[PDB]
C-alpha cells in the first residue's frame, strides 16, 4: 500500500517563567495532520471524518482525558523540577510519541522529548531511557519519573497495545484519501549560477501525491547525475512541490530534458525539454 | 542554541500574469516556536492568509506553511515577513517567480 505509514502525536511546551506555561499538540499521518489539540477546550478536533479509525466515541473521550490530565500534571512537574534544578526561563520542551507499520508487517513504537531542542530522553521497551545530550538533568528526570505509580504503566499501554490498533484502524479508515493519486505538473525556469558562463537550470514539480517522487535532468536516455534534489516543500492540501537543479556550462544547456515519474501517472512520464536562446 | 528560521517563498502553480494561484512561505529551522509571519502584497499585510499547526522536525527545529490565495500581475510585489527572537527586526522575502 501506498502513502503514509505511521501515526505520532507531538507536544511543544513553552516555559516562560515560573507560573506561566502552554502547550500545543497534534496528531499525525506522517506529514498529514489529522487532529489538532485545542487549549480552549482540553480536547482535539478531529480534521478528517475518518480521524477516530475503527475507535468508540468513549475510548476517543477516554484517551482526551487522558492527554488533558497529562498536560496539566506535566507543566506542574517540570516547573517543580525546574526550580529545584539549573533551569533557565525562558525555555521549551518537545515531545513525539507514536508507531510505525513496516514491510513485513511489525508495528514499532517510540517515544522521544527534548530540551532546548537537544534530545533528553526516549522510552526503549517499556522504560525511561536519557538521552547522553539530556546528561545528569535527565538521569535525574527518569529517576523522578519512574518514581510517579503508574505513569510508566499508562506509557506502555499506550504506545505498545494503543497506537497499533489505532494506527492500523485508522490507515484503513482514512485509505481514500491516504492512498489517492494526484498527478503533478512541471515547469522549467533558468538564472545565473556562481561562476564565468554558468547556468543553473530548475525543474519545478508541483502538486504530486502520495511523497515519492522521481525527476531528474537527462541528455536523451542519460541521466546527468550533477541534478541536485532540493527538500521537498508542502503545499496547502496534502500535496508536495519539489526543485530539481543541475548547474551546466553556458553553451551546453540545449539538449538537456527534465524527467518525472510518478505513482499517479500509469507509466506516462512529464518529459520537459530545455530550448536555448529565449525559447522556453 | 537558538536557529534563526529559513523562509522559503513558491507559487502552488507556475505564474501566469491574470490567473488566480496560492502563494506559499514555507518557514522552518527555527527555534524557539514563537514566531509571527505575514505575507505581503504591495507591502501591505494579506488578511485571508491560512497556516498550518506547528510542527518539528527530526532535528526539533519548528516549521510552519502560511498560504493565501494570490492572482499574479506584471506589476504587483508579493512578499513573506517573518520576525523572530534570533532576527534584528522583521525579515521580508519576495517572491520570484
Ligand atoms: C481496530 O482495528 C485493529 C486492527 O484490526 C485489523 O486490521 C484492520 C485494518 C481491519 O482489517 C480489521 O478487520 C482487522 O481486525 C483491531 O486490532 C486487532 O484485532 C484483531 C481481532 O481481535 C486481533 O486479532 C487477534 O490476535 C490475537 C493474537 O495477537 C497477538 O499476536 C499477534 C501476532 O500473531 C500480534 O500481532 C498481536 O499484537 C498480539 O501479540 C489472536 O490470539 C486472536 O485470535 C482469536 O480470535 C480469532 C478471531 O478474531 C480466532 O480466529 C482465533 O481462533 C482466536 O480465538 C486474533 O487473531 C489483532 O491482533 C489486533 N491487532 C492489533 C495490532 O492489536 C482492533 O481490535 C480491538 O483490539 C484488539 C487488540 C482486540 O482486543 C479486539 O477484540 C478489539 O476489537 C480494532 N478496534 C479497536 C477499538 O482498536
Ligand atoms: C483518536 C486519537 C488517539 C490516538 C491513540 C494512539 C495512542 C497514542 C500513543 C502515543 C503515546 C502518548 C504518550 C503520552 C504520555 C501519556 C502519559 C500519561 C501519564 C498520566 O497517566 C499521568 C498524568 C500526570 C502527569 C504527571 C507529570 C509527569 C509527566 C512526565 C511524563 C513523561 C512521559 C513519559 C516518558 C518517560 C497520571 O498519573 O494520571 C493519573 C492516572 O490515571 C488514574 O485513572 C489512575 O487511577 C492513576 O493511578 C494514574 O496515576
Ligand atoms: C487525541 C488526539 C491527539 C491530539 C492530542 C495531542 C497529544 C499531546 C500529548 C503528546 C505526548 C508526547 C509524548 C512525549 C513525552 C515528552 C517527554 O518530555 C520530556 O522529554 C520531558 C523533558 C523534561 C526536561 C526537564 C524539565
Ligand atoms: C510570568 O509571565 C506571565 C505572562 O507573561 C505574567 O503574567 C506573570 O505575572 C509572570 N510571573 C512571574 C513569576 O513573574
Ligand atoms: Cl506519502
Ligand atoms: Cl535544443
Ligand atoms: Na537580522
Amino acid at each position: 500500500f501506498q502513502g503514509p505509514t505511521s501515526f505520532h502525536v507531538i507536544q511543544t511546551s513553552s516555559f516562560t517563567n515560573s507560573t506561566w506555561a502552554q502547550t500545543q499538540g497534534s496528531g499525525w499521518l506522517d506529514d498529514l495532520q489529522i487532529h489538532g489539540w485545542d487549549s480552549d477546550s482540553g480536547t482535539a478536533i478531529f480534521l478528517k471524518p475518518w480521524s477516530k479509525g475503527n475507535f468508540s466515541d468513549k475510548e476517543v473521550a477516554e484517551l482526551e482525558e487522558i492527554f488533558r490530565v497529562y498536560i496539566f500534571g506535566f507543566a506542574r512537574e517540570v516547573q517543580d523540577f525546574a526550580g529545584d534544578f539549573q533551569m533557565k526561563y525562558p525555555f521549551e520542551i518537545q515531545g513525539i510519541a507514536g508507531c510505525e507499520l513496516h514491510s513485513g508487517g511489525a508495528i514499532v513504537s517510540f517515544l522521544r522529548g527534548a530540551l532546548g531542542g537537544l534530545d533528553f530522553l526516549s522510552v526503549k521497551n517499556a522504560s525511561c531511557v536519557p538521552s547522553p545530550e539530556g546528561g545528569s538533568r535527565a538521569q535525574k528526570f527518569c529517576a523522578l519519573i519512574i518514581q510517579y505509580q503508574g505513569i510508566m504503566e499508562t506509557v506502555r499501554i499506550l504506545l505498545y497495545e494503543t497506537c497499533p490498533r489505532y494506527l492500523l484502524g485508522v490507515l484503513n479508515a482514512g485509505k481514500a484519501d491516504l492512498q489517492r493519486q494526484v498527478k503533478p505538473e512541471a515547469w522549467l525556469s533558468s538564472g545565473p549560477s556562481p561562476g564565468p558562463g554558468r547556468l543553473q537550470l530548475v525543474c519545478h514539480v508541483s502538486g504530486f501525491y502520495p511523497k515519492p517522487v522521481w525527476v531528474m535532468w537527462m541528455r536523451g536516455e542519460q541521466e546527468q547525475q550533477g541534478t541536485q534534489l532540493g527538500d521537498i516543500l508542502p503545499n496547502a492540501n496534502w500535496t508536495w512541490y519539489l526543485r530539481a537543479t543541475l548547474d551546466v556550462a553556458d553553451g551546453e544547456a540545449a539538449g538537456l530534458s527534465c524527467r518525472v515519474k510518478h505513482s499517479s501517472l500509469e507509466g506516462q512520464d512529464i518529459i520537459l525539454y530545455w530550448r536555448g536562446s529565449g525559447l522556453n | 542554541i537558538q536557529r534563526t528560521p529559513k523562509i522559503q517563498v513558491y507559487s502552488r502553480h507556475p505564474a501566469e500574469n491574470g490567473k488566480s494561484n496560492f502563494l506559499n512561505c514555507y518557514v522552518s529551522g527555527f527555534h524557539p516556536s514563537d514566531i509571527e509571519v505575514d505575507l505581503l502584497k504591495n507591502g501591505e499585510r494579506i488578511e485571508k492568509v491560512e497556516h498550518s499547526d506547528l510542527s518539528f522536525s527530526k532535528d526539533w527545529s519548528f516549521y510552519l506553511l502560511y498560504y493565501t490565495e494570490f492572482t499574479p500581475t506584471e506589476k504587483d510585489e508579493y512578499a513573506c515577513r517573518v520576525n523572530h527572537v534570533t532576527l534584528s527586526q522583521p525579515k521580508i522575502v519576495k517572491w520570484d517567480r
